């Protein structure tokens, strides 16, 4: 498939509808996904792993923070995933706490120092 | 070639076939341990000791152990020589460094001795003692259910992963029960007259269960009843039919004594003769329903009402 | 043949362990929408944009329900 | 050898399980595709088929004999005629267990010989026990009512299946003993050619 | 599409001699369990081997043909006197087939003997035999539509031997009158 | 040594992990392909296998100590107490079946909970062997260490005490109830 047809499958997955029904939200999804296609930060899985561990430690779930360390190695063990940074960066962002400041902590490199 | 080629594919033919058993295993010293063994041997300078070996696969060892537990003979592993099963010397897997396989197969061969001697004992009865011939029926009746369990294991071989270390722990409560038989039968094989050879055998069981006073006691009790059946039959027959009908003078009063029926024996003789003096002028089927409604000492003390009330009627 | 079936096993394995990482992070995704998201992330797409897409569609599904 | 074995145990041989009048059912022992261990299990099962072929040959031969056109029973006459009519009915559950094996192998395409061995190891005992009951009758030329005693001295068997299986035969041929006795005790006439019923 | 194929049914088999990517590789059909094609292939193999050990002087062909149920209707038809594809007028089914072929030969030998409607009591006996042969034709062809082969040989054993007994009763000379009426007594 | 280690910890030795009746399981210490540090971790794991081989030899030898019943109840408790070590080994086998390259530090972390329980129950068996502890004094001997203070060790010895209390209650339900003792040379 292509990403343009594949975005419409996502709009039919989240909103339970057919592609002939939902077309105003897909119109918005093309606006935000298009013109923001290229990756803006330098890719490294190490910083994202050390942030998912920090997040799982912060919720007093210290047992899952080192189970993630055994789950992240199997991704490298199998080896059919090309961009492991992007999917982890996405899965960290959609994370909810079952139950502040970030300019102080470690952030990704801006890619602006290089002549892109 | 065309049909025999289908054979060479769709047949497992390696150790038992007369051919060096070549094996495409996987690699990676979990299964490349034989090579890893040999090269450090040659660095440690044996010097070389490179003996021919058959290189069996893994699952076929489990199939042979199931056949050894069955009691069959003429197997490629555990070749017996003098009534004593013994592991072969060219058996090696890709792992287990050729020596540990000898140890585990030595333990399973020690169990194969216990099953093979009992199969030889049953063969020497099949091919009118009424007691040994009644004892091997209880032994055989144990053997069929034991064989059912192992033959069930052979089904899940052919149709889940399975190894040596899983099948031995699965057969733990059976290899426990067989070791009791190796000691119980050892007194029933070590002996010439037909009355002492049956009296000693029947008395050993009554002693050996009182040693064990749960699953072993159920096996010993279910083995006891089907061996004490002939004596109970002849005692009841002497009581109600008024005559002692013995074969080969099997019974102890030859017209040196089992202490099983000793606390009541006076009340048996004192009936048999008194009933024989009357005519000139289902007892096992009562002991077995007693088990339906503190084992073999107080429990045996409830059998004697059945032999004592009948006694009282005869003498009165 | 064989190399077309070994890849099928090697992709079932990763689509299971990514679901495990998804459930310890408590993301609201399931097995079907995650297969759309990993496919999108294979060709090269900003996760900061696609995550905003999902966080808008899941916020607009409640105003209609 | 999955269907040929049920066919040879049915009493119809075939040139894997080579019928020999000396060696009964005999596998021919040299095969490059099977090997010596399953050969031993096959020989162990061929003992039962050997006994069954000898039993069916004895029953077909000595019905006492056919329409009886020298007589002694199984040479011509009635008391051993009652013995064979008991004998095939005693061997009937072996046939029906074989027919049940056929349905189970119809259901599943790959079942073992150890499966068949475990199912037929209860007839593996009963057949050599009744062989000696037939063999004494053949050897001692056991005439008439002494067959009744011959099966009764082994009706003190101590395999309980063997005791019950011989009890059925004794009840059957007691049928013809009671039949002759209800003639001579009741109507005053004997009805016996060359066999007897203990009254001359 | 590939994640849709990924929802497949997995094989949970494993060996010790297969560590890396081993979903299953089964135990190349052990002989004594694999038949109904491989055993019949195997019968024609030992047949060809014996023919080679003879070298043209044996030549035992036809190790095929046909099916099971139609053979049952065929053999049950042989009891009616009928001619068929293998009844004129593995390979052990010839012996099993002879045991029930020779049953039908005496039925045909009975219809040839008791067809006429010299003696009047012989006519009475001849008309009484056809009262029974119709029952023999009625018990057949009512129970089995399509049964197993061995079921036929076992079912017609307690009945067929009686049909062979009836051959030694008749000729297939023969008395007539009070002589026949007392011989049958 | 990934499968040979699970086999030697299963109690079946092999001439890397050379069984010696003096030195238990012993690596033979001179190898040009591995080196002295993993040798030390292997020796540390061989302590557990040494204790397991001595336990299984004691249970096989005395299941019937010098002859008799109260220590017979002790061994029937002892193998059932050692059962989770077997089952944890069988779980290691499945995990090494799943992944082809797992460490010894993986095995060390999984079996360091039995690394404690085994030397603690060794002294419970050793006092019984040394002081010829006859009959009901075995009940006291396991109870004075049932004041253990490793909570796994306290619970593991409590199971053994409950088991052999079974045969104590069994003899007591004979003499208190039917008036007869049932004891040969034990009391």
């Amino acid at each position: 498939k292509s990403p343009n047809v594949l975005l419409q499958n996502l709009c039919c997955r989240i909103l339970g509808r057919s592609e002939a029904d939902v077309a105003q939200q897909f119109q918005y999804a093309v606006r935000v996904i298009g013109s923001n296609f290229a990756p803006t930060v330098e890719r490294d899985e190490f910083l994202v792993a050390e942030k998912i561990k920090k997040e799982l430690i912060r919720q007093r779930r210290e047992a899952d923070a080192a189970l993630f360390s055994e789950l992240h190695r199997k991704l490298h063990s199998q080896g059919v995933l090309k961009n492991k940074w992007s999917i982890l960066y996405l899965l960290l962002s959609l994370s909810e706490d079952p139950r502040s400041y970030a300019t102080l902590f470690a952030q990704a490199l801006p890619r602006d120092a290089h002549s892109t | 070639p065309d049909d025999r080629s289908w054979l060479e594919h769709h047949v497992v033919h390696q150790y038992w076939t007369a051919r060096p058993s070549q094996f495409p295993h996987s690699l990676h010293l979990h299964s490349n341990l034989a090579a890893v063994w040999d090269q450090h041997l040659y660095s440690s300078d044996p010097l070389y000791v490179p003996d021919d070996r058959v290189l069996v696969t893994e699952t076929q060892v489990i199939r042979e152990t199931l056949w050894l537990l069955s009691g069959v003979k003429k197997l490629f592993i555990f070749q017996l020589i003098d009534g004593k099963v013994t592991v072969r010397n060219n058996i090696i897997v890709t792992h287990l460094t050729h020596s540990c396989l000898r140890s585990v197969l030595e333990q399973i061969a020690a169990y194969g001795q216990v099953v093979f001697r009992l199969q030889e004992f049953i063969d020497e009865v099949m091919g009118p003692f009424r007691t040994y011939q009644a004892f091997m029926w209880a032994l055989y009746k144990y053997f069929i259910s034991f064989k059912e369990e192992l033959a069930e294991i052979e089904k899940c071989i052919i149709n889940t992963t399975i190894t040596l270390a899983i099948v031995v722990d699965k057969l733990a409560p059976r290899l426990s029960q067989l070791k009791v038989l190796h000691k119980v039968f050892s007194t029933g094989v070590a002996e010439t007259r037909n009355v002492v050879r049956a009296s000693h055998l029947l008395n050993t069981l009554y002693k050996a269960i009182l040693e064990y006073d749960e699953q072993t006691v159920s096996l010993l009790f279910s083995l006891w009843v089907e061996t004490v059946r002939p004596y109970l039959q002849t005692v009841d027959e002497w009581i109600v039919h008024g005559h002692l009908w013995d074969g080969a003078r099997e019974f102890i009063i030859q017209r040196t004594m089992v202490s099983f029926l000793k606390p009541v024996l006076k009340q048996i003789i004192m009936a048999g003769k008194s009933m024989q003096l009357l005519k000139n002028l289902e007892l096992d089927d009562v002991h077995d329903p007693l088990l339906a409604i503190t084992f073999e000492l107080t429990l045996r003390s409830c059998l004697y009402p059945h032999i004592d009330k009948q006694y009282l009627d005869c003498c009165g | 043949a064989a190399a077309a079936a070994a890849n099928l096993n090697a992709v079932r394995e990763t689509m299971d362990v990514l679901l495990e990482i998804s459930r310890i992070l408590n993301t609201g995704l399931d097995m079907e929408t995650l297969s759309i998201c990993v496919r999108l992330c294979e060709q090269g797409i900003n996760p900061e944009a696609l995550s905003s897409v999902i966080k808008e569609l899941r916020k607009a599904t409640e105003a209609l329900k | 050898m999955i269907h040929e074995l049920l066919l040879a145990l049915s009493g119809y041989p075939g040139s894997i399980f080579t019928w020999n009048k000396r060696s009964g059912l005999q596998v021919s022992q040299d095969f490059p595709f099977l090997h010596p261990s399953e050969t031993s299990v096959l020989n162990r099962l061929c003992r039962l088929g050997t006994d069954y072929i000898r039993f069916t040959e004895f029953i077909e031969q000595y019905t006492g004999h056919v329409q009886q056109q020298q007589g002694q029973g199984g040479l011509h006459g009635i008391y051993l005629r009652a013995f064979c009519t008991g004998l095939d009915s005693v061997l009937q559950p072996y046939r029906q267990a074989l027919l049940d094996l056929e349905q189970e192998f119809l259901g599943d395409p790959h079942l073992s010989i150890s499966h068949v061995n475990y199912f037929l190891d209860q007839f593996q005992l009963l057949f050599p026990s009744v062989m000696v009951v037939v063999e004494q009758i053949k050897s001692q030329k056991i005439h008439g009512c002494q067959i009744l005693e011959t099966v009764y001295k082994h009706s003190c068997g101590g395999l309980p299946p063997v005791r019950s299986a011989l009890e059925k035969i004794l009840a059957v041929c007691h049928g013809v003993m009671y039949k002759q006795l209800s003639a001579w005790m009741l109507h005053g006439l004997l009805l016996d050619q060359h066999e007897e019923f203990f009254i001359k | 599409l590939w994640e849709a194929a990924l929802t497949y049914e997995a094989s949970k088999r494993r060996c010790w001699e297969r560590v890396g990517c081993p979903p299953g590789h089964r135990e190349e059909p052990y002989l004594t369990e694999a038949g109904r094609d491989a055993f019949d292939k195997f019968c024609r193999l030992h047949q060809g081997e014996l023919q080679l050990l003879a070298g043209g002087v044996l030549q035992a062909p036809q190790p095929v043909l046909v099916k099971e149920c139609e053979l049952v209707k065929d053999v049950l038809n042989v009891l009616i006197g009928v001619v068929s594809a293998t009844f004129s007028l593995p390979e052990s089914i010839s012996s099993l087939l002879s045991e029930v072929a020779e049953y039908g030969t005496c039925y045909t030998r009975l219809s040839h003997f008791s067809l006429q409607p010299k003696g009047l009591v012989f006519q009475a006996f001849t008309s009484g035999l056809r009262r029974y042969l119709q029952y023999y034709r009625a018990c057949v062809l009512s129970t089995p539509p399509t049964l197993s082969l061995l079921t036929i040989g076992f079912l017609f054993k307690k009945l067929g031997r009686q049909l062979r007994y009836l051959a030694e009763l008749c000729g297939v000379a023969f008395p007539t009158g009070v002589k026949l009426l007392s011989y049958l007594y």
